[PDB]
């Protein structure tokens, strides 16, 4: 934040450094949470009128 | 799935064939069975000319 800064009552009209926003950036980052498995279309076959 | 389908989950529903092809003729049964005679008596009395 700013500073405030005084001056006698008729003094210097100075300047005062402001507040120094700043840019945050992050980035949905190129990485996976992932579950990668594999089927046999037999598997699949096999248990579906075949399951208990 | 590799480990999401166990054994024992599979039902494994068989043919219904059941595979008894065992020895069933009876011909000499067959022959002189549609002619058999059911008594109410426990013995069969008949003559028979001998001489």
């Amino acid at each position: 934040q700013g500073v405030v800064g005084g001056r006698t009552r008729t003094g210097a009209l100075a300047n005062d450094t402001q507040g120094t926003i700043k840019g945050a950036s992050l980035s949905v980052p190129d990485y996976y949470i992932k579950h990668q498995f594999d089927v046999g279309k037999d598997e699949i076959v096999n248990s579906d009128a075949t399951g208990k | 799935l590799t480990n999401l389908t166990p054994t024992e989950l599979l039902a494994n529903k068989a043919v219904d064939y059941l595979a008894n092809s065992f020895l069933v003729e009876t011909p000499m049964l067959g022959l002189l069975a549609n002619r058999v005679i059911n008594q109410k008596q426990k013995a069969i009395e008949w003559g028979a000319k001998v001489a």
